[PDB]
């Protein structure tokens, strides 16, 4: 019925010098900011035929792209 | 010749190639006597001497 929507996700970066950064609750003075492109699934590239006149395509093959992440971070 | 063609885009036509009357020349020979059987050749060379054109 009535209920507030607060979850327990935890988002951490783990640097190249094995620096840390809590990008949910920024102890360190960072946040992720809104809108992230990127978490979820991968992109595919689904590669399909259309030869000769037939009805429809053939698939051929599906490949896993490298994956792009896109965000921002909120400095205080 | 001619082609037939069908392109994976969808267009089919004909093309015809033809080749000038002038070709005919390229499947003549000048025998070295045009007079005689292949099995006897003599002269052995065609030659003559005159105006150009003639």
């Amino acid at each position: 019925a009535s209920r507030l929507l607060d979850p327990d996700t935890l988002v951490e970066l783990e640097g190249v010098n094995g620096e840390w950064f809590d990008l949910t609750n920024g102890t360190e003075g960072i946040y992720l900011a809104t809108e992230v492109t990127g978490l979820l699934d991968p992109p595919v590239k689904a590669t399909y035929e259309e030869p000769g006149n037939f009805p429809g395509a053939r698939y051929l093959n599906h490949r896993v792209l490298r994956r792009d992440l896109v965000f921002g971070v909120e400095i205080l | 010749h001619y082609d037939i063609v069908r392109t994976k885009e969808g267009d089919v036509y004909m093309e015809v190639v033809f080749k000038h009357d002038y070709e005919e020349l390229k499947h003549i020979y000048v025998w070295a006597n045009p007079f005689l059987r292949p099995e006897f050749q003599f002269p052995k060379l065609w030659v003559m001497f005159g105006p150009a054109k003639w």
